[PDB]
């Protein structure tokens, strides 16, 4: 059902295949960098530059 | 089971 | 400022009982040395190895 | 559903192997000391 | 179902083969397609007239 | 053996250690601003330039300033003399000795090490220079150490060089936290830690990223291999034979 | 057949290819121990890559070796990158190597056909030592210099030209400039003519087959490399990539020793003077009999017993799953061989040296019991006979 | 280097046609005690001299510290 | 030999039954384990053989190698009827030998020699 | 054939944007 | 990006001496490619006719 | 063996190889000589395959 309509969608051409592959890596790794980032945060919290309590008073 | 004598197959009688 | 460290191990003394009398004890038997070669640096080394072990997770629990 | 699981593998290797050519491309790229000495 | 079965004996001089796809039925209107396609891949003899 | 081969250093709670674990900025700055103070008259640091700390513990102005209020030399001018300005963003860090001769000379015989790679130049490197900094303490009964020398058990061969320069209230923090001995140790290790290996975020960012989707990339190649092998793995064969 | 063009892979462009890379027969049973020669292949090719990125940011002087090290550390955007993947990928490389040469030791892919094998394999170990010590003499650390001086110095082992040649391989009378630039060139060297070691590897492995897990005369069963041996070949690639991600961005110097990280002094010596940890068992082999000529002399013992290995007769019998002594053999031998690489990483008291001692000699004793084991197995048949 | 011929019968399925990663996770239990039952002697000969070795080696060391404690 | 007879020896039985265990999960008798393209002598004697014993060695190794390939042994039935040690090929290889040996107490020259690889 | 050639230049620039990614 | 900076300098030479030491390594598998890819169909002589009649070893 | 690629070390380490090291003033002249050579054999090469069009 899905699998198959998606699977005529994209693959119905392999260089249709292959601008997708490409795309969906960009994606994805655009995914795992913003889900690995919003963890980073999450467990370093009050640990960042950005969070020192000074940062112009030298 | 048990193995075929040695006069059973035509390998082993060759 | 008094020393967390410093206040941690002296509170970690009754874990390290049997370390720290070892210690004194052979302190109390080499007392009266003629001339060296003699020390407790093996006792001393224990205990306080046993003190540092019990010190640090506490240590940076009350350090910022 | 086999060749979107390969599908899938080929978005990872397309994703390192880019990595790492961008990865060796730009250590042979200019430096931060260069960079920084230029003001 | 897509399968194989290989008889490989060695003993016979020549070697057979078939690789077959799924047709169509008889009243399928793909079923002309299908013989067009089959006289665009017409059959080869050794005896044949035709040749290369 | 035991004097010569130095006393184990416990195992510590490092904020910066684990899998998703950053450095403490703050403690980064309260590390190089007690090393600036306590640290930097006989230690040097010269794989470590001024602008490493923008982005990590300072502004840019405020790197800027630092640098500054510090006189670095500069190559021959037009009169082919040497002269001396103040340091700029690029300039390392400055050298409280001449050379490792005067260093030796002054502090006894005993050259004191870049710091720039201390913590990663020692097996287990933060814990080892927080036990050093933070254990001088007396001798065992037994053991006498000559004039000039410290005791630290810590240190390799028991007798350490170095005078105890962590006391408490040595360094007063522009955050207002307690210049602790032990709070001073921290930082210190921190900013150490750090100057060795400026790259840890990066590295453990792209390390996670990596192994999760290299992972995937492992689930997807087994599929793949076993999906190759099926017609192999999954065949019937005839041979007519039975022993 | 050649009247007219077909599959391009037939074309004499790419039939060499073809023959050797993709229609070339091997054995259907390979397991995935089978993939750590092409897992140490793209080992020596990730080496090569990034030391030839790593020797563009490279000074190889006494006064700016390790200043440059450290500008790729830090300044060069991706350099620590750079030399984390060349260090712990050369030790991915050795412990692929080892894994190779411990297969091939388990099931007998030596014995009859594959001498020259064998032999090119043992070649490719000495070149990749050679290189791999060089290499970690070129940051220029405490460890670097001081190990460059003692394995140099075990060249002072020859009774007539030893010091003639120590002194004319170090450039002089002690480590020093020359010896840097020296081992830079021929570390830069080495690697091309494994390259080419590598090629005559597989092509004398190809002449003849790869051996199979059963040991038996495998060619009614045989499959074709690519569409099958690529797939499996690619899980044991990213199964070590990771690894491999584990070993750089997590644990970076766990497999390095810190005292690399100290600029070489030559005035000063570290407490402990060892190797890399993937030549511990040369190092214990050399530290066992004590002497300097015997310890070198039993270093080219060892050397010339594995390549006299492949020589032994009578092992009718291939694979040691068919072998319960012999695999009861071999096991110990690896358990030898991992005691030795421990000793190796320890001082010289008692009973390190004790264990030392004997564990070489259960080492030979692997070499001597399996020529024996061979000619007293090869009267099995007759005597088990039914 | 020539293949041999064997008279066989070979019957094979299409890959897409049947289940690919079922099987791996199928008789766990089975599998894994054959693995333990057919190697556990190459199991105790591989880590047998290891632990042993590191035994005396520990209990050694430890001898010879306590008696060099004065 | 006497250590190697089953008979007089404990240990060598049980190298006995451990190695026909072994032979019998995968099928194939001892002699199928010699390699022809280890000594030339093997590809001699299997020359010799009957057309028959060679097809038969063939498909036996034909079957061990794909039980080997897809990870299991023979069912309990046919490793039952398995009969391994079953010699076919140890006489001919003993003539072989012998016949090399006396060409080669006897002057003459090796009707075949194993190629420099 | 014009449309493969089309689609596999399409191919071609998507793959280049994704290597150098001006502007992303 | 090849020269590494703004100007010729310390990492353009670098980056040179690199080069030129990894460039004969290639040279010399591409002139085995050469001598492989003329060995497929022969030399040309001076003549330029078909010389598989009078060849020699 | 004996160059030193350092832009403050280069000309120096040349120099060095041409006078202090024994037999390196040989290896420098042949290495800059012989690159010359192989310059001059591969245009022959290359006008002789032009003349007797080796490249058809
Ligand atoms: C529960 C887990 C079950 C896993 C599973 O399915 O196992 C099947 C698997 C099937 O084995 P098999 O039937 O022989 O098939 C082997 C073929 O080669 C299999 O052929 P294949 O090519 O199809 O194999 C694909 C391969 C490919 O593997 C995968 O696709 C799985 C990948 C999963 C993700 C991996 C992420 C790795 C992250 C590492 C992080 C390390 C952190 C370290 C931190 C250190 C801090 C100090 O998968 C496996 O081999 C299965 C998993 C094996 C490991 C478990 O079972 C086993 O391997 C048996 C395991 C037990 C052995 C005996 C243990 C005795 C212990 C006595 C005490
Ligand atoms: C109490 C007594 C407990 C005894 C436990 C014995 C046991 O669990 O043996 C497992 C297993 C033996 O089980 P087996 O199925 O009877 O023998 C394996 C077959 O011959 C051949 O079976 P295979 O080739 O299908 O599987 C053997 C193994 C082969 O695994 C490897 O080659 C990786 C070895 C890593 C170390 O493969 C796997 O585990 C499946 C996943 C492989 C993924 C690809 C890994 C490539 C290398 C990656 C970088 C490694 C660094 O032990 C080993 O393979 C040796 C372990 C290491 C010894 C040193
Ligand atoms: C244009 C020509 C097209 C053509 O006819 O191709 C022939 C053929 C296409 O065959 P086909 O039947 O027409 O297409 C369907 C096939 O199934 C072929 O399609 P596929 O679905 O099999 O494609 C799979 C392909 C997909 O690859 C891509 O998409 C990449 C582009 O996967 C790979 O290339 C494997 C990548 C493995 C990476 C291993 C990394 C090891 C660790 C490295 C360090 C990590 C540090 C962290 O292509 C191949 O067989 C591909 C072979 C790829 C081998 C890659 C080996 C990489 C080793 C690197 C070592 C040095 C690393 C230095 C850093
Ligand atoms: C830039 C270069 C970087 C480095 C690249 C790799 C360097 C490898 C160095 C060693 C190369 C050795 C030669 C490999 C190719 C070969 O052996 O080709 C032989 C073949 C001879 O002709 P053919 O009639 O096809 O003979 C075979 C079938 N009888 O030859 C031919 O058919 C012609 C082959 C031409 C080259 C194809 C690739
Ligand atoms: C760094 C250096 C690392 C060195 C590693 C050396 C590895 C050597 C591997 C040799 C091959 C091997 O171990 O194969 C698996 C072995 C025998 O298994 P096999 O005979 O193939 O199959 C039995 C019937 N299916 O079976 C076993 O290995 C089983 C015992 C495993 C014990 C693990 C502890
Ligand atoms: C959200 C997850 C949705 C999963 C849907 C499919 C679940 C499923 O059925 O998985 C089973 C499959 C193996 O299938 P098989 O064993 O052949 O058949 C059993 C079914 N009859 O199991 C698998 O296919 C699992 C192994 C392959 C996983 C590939 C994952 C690729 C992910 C790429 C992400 C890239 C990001 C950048
Ligand atoms: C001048 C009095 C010093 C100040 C201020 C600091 N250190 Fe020091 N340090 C000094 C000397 C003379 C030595 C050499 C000791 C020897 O015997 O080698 C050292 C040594 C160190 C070490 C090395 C320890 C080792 O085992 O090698 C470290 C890690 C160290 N010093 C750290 C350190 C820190 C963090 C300081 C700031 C608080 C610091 N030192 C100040 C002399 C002096
Ligand atoms: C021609 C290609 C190669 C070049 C140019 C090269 C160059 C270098 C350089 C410049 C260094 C020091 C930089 C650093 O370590 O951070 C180095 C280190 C090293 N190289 Fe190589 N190398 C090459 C191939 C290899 C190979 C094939 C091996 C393995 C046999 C190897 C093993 C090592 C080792 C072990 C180190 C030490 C890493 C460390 O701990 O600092 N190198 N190499
Ligand atoms: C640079 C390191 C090495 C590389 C790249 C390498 C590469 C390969 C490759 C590609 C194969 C064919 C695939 C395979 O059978 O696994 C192979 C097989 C083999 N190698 Fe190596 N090898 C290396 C080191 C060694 C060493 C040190 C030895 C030890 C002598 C060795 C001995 C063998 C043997 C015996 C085989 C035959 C495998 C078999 O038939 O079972 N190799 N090698
Ligand atoms: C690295 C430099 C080169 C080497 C080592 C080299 C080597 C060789 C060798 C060994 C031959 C066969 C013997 C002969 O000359 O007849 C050959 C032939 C040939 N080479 Fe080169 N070559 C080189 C450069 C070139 C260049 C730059 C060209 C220009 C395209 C070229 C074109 C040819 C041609 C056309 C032949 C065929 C000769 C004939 O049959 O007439 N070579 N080369």
């Amino acid at each position: 059902g899905i699998f198959e309509s998606l699977y005529k969608v994209v693959m119905r051409r392999n260089s249709v295949y292959v601008t997708f592959v490409i795309a969906g890596a960009f994606l994805g790794e655009r995914a795992v960098d913003y889900g690995i980032h919003k963890l980073w945060e999450a467990n370093n919290v009050g640990k960042r530059y950005e969070d020192i309590p000074v940062l112009g008073q030298k | 089971p048990a193995p075929p004598p040695p006069t059973a197959m035509i390998y082993d009688r060759a | 400022p008094v020393d967390q460290k410093r206040y941690l191990e002296e509170s970690c003394k009754p874990k390290c009982v049997k370390p720290l009398l070892e210690y004194q004890a052979c302190i109390k038997r080499i007392h009266g040395d003629d001339s060296g070669q003699k020390h407790c640096t093996g006792q001393y080394f224990d205990y306080w190895f046993c003190v540092d072990k019990c010190v640090a997770p506490k240590l940076f629990t009350k350090l910022k | 559903f086999a060749y979107f699981v390969l599908t899938g593998g080929r978005f990872v290797y397309a994703s390192l192997i880019r990595l790492l050519v961008l990865k060796f491309v730009l250590s042979m790229s200019a430096s931060k000391d260069v960079l920084a000495l230029a003001s | 179902t897509g399968s194989e079965v290989r008889m490989l004996d060695d003993d016979i001089p020549l070697a057979q083969f078939a690789v077959a796809f799924e047709g169509a039925s008889w009243k399928d209107p793909d079923s002309i397609a299908l013989m067009v396609m089959q006289a665009m891949l017409g059959s080869w003899n050794k005896t044949a007239g035709g040749g290369k | 053996d035991e004097a010569e081969h130095g006393l184990a250093c416990p195992s510590y709670p490092w904020p910066h250690k684990g899998i998703l674990s950053s450095y403490d900025h703050a403690s980064i700055r309260r590390g190089h601003q007690v090393y600036t103070e306590v640290c930097a008259s006989c230690h040097s640091m010269s794989l470590i330039s001024y602008r490493d700390l923008v982005g990590v513990a300072y502004t840019e102005e405020e790197v800027k300033a630092m640098a500054a209020e510090i006189e670095v030399v500069d190559g021959p001018n037009d009169e082919g003399e040497m002269f001396t300005r103040p340091g700029k963003l690029s300039d390392r860090f400055p050298q409280p000795y001449a050379n490792e001769a005067a260093a030796r000379f002054a502090n006894g015989g005993a050259y004191p090490p870049d710091l720039s790679l201390i913590t990663k130049a020692r097996h287990n490197g933060q814990n080892y220079v927080f036990s050093l900094l933070t254990g001088y303490r007396d001798p065992p009964a037994g053991v006498s150490i000559r004039e000039g020398l410290h005791y630290n058990p810590y240190f390799p061969g028991g007798a350490i060089a170095m005078p105890k320069m962590l006391n408490d209230g040595a360094v007063e923090y522009e955050d207002g936290t307690p210049a602790t001995e032990a709070q001073m140790g921290k930082d210190v290790v921190s900013f150490l830690s750090w100057a060795a290996e400026p790259e840890m975020e990066e590295r453990k960012l792209m390390g996670f990223k990596w192994i999760f989707v290299l992972s995937l990339a492992l689930l997807q190649a087994a599929y793949y291999r076993r999906l190759r092998w099926s017609v192999l793995k999954s065949r019937k064969l005839v041979l007519d034979v039975v022993n | 057949i050649r009247n007219q063009r077909f599959s391009l892979l037939k074309e004499p462009i790419s039939s060499t290819l073809n023959q050797h890379l993709i229609d070339y027969p091997t054995p259907s049973n390979l397991s995935y121990w089978w993939g750590f020669g092409s897992l140490a292949g793209i080992c020596l090719v990730i080496q090569i890559v990034t030391g030839v990125f790593l020797a563009m940011h490279y000074t190889p002087h006494v006064d700016l070796a390790f200043n440059s090290v450290e500008h790729v550390m830090r300044d060069v955007e991706g350099g620590w990158l750079l030399r984390y993947m060349h260090a712990n990928g050369a030790s991915m490389f050795f412990i692929v190597v080892y894994l190779h040469i411990f297969r091939g030791l388990y099931y007998a892919s030596y014995s009859s056909p594959r001498e020259f094998v064998w032999c090119l394999g043992v070649v490719i170990f000495l070149l990749m030592i050679v290189t791999a010590f060089t290499g970690y003499v070129l940051p220029w650390g405490q460890m670097s210099f001081w190990g460059a001086t003692v394995i140099t110095s075990l060249a002072s082992a020859i009774p007539v030209v030893g010091d003639t040649i120590v002194t004319w391989l170090w450039g002089g009378f002690s480590v020093d400039n020359a010896t840097l630039n020296r081992f830079f060139s021929l570390h830069y060297l080495l690697p091309f003519l494994l390259v080419g070691a590598s090629l005559l590897h597989l092509a004398a492995l190809h002449q003849y087959g790869s051996n199979n897990p059963l040991g038996v005369h495998s060619e009614m069963d045989q499959i074709s490399f690519y569409p099958y041996f690529y797939v499996k070949d690619l899980v044991g690639w990213v199964a070590f990539a990771i690894f491999f991600s584990i070993w750089i961005f997590y644990a970076p110097n766990v497999l390095g020793h810190p005292d690399n990280y100290i600029p070489a002094n030559p005035m000063s010596t570290p407490p402990h003077i060892v190797p890399e940890w993937y030549f511990l068992p040369i190092y214990a082999i050399l530290r066992s009999i004590p002497d300097k000529s015997g310890g070198v002399a039993a270093i080219a013992l060892v050397f010339i017993c594995l390549l006299a290995l492949p020589f032994f007769k009578s092992m009718y019998v291939r694979s040691s799953s068919f072998r319960p002594i012999y695999q009861g053999i071999f096991w110990l031998l690896l358990a030898d061989c991992l005691l030795l690489g421990w000793i190796g990483c320890q001082p010289v008291e008692a009973p390190f040296v004790t264990i030392g001692q004997i564990s070489s000699f259960v080492f030979f004793l692997f070499f001597a019991i399996t020529p024996i084991l061979g000619r007293v197995g090869r009267g099995i048949p007759n005597s088990y006979t039914t | 280097k020539q293949i041999v011929p064997v008279k066989s019968v070979i019957y094979a399925l299409s890959p897409f046609q049947q289940k690919v990663m079922t099987g791996l996770w199928k008789d766990l239990p089975t599998k894994i005690h054959h693995k333990v039952s057919e190697n556990w002697i190459s199991a105790t000969l591989l880590l047998g001299p290891l632990v042993g070795t590191y035994a005396y080696v520990q209990n050694y060391l430890e001898k010879e510290k306590l008696h060099h404690r004065y | 030999q006497s250590f190697l007879d089953p008979k007089k020896n404990w240990l060598a039985a049980q190298h006995m039954k451990s190695l026909v265990k072994r032979l019998s999960k995968y099928g194939l008798r001892y002699d199928d384990l010699y390699d022809p393209y280890y000594d030339l002598d093997v590809k001699e004697a299997l020359n010799r053989l009957p057309k028959e014993v060679v097809d038969a060695r063939h498909a036996r190794l034909k079957r061990a190698i794909d039980l080997s390939m897809k990870h299991e042994y023979l069912p309990e039935d046919l490793q039952a009827m398995q009969t391994p040690f079953r010699g076919y090929l140890q006489d001919m290889l003993a003539l072989v030998k012998r016949e090399r040996a006396e060409r080669e107490a006897l002057g003459g020259l090796p009707l075949y020699q194993r190629s420099i690889p | 054939d014009v449309k493969a050639a089309a689609m596999w230049g399409v191919a071609a620039a998507t793959g280049g944007l994704y290597l150098v990614q001006v502007s992303i």
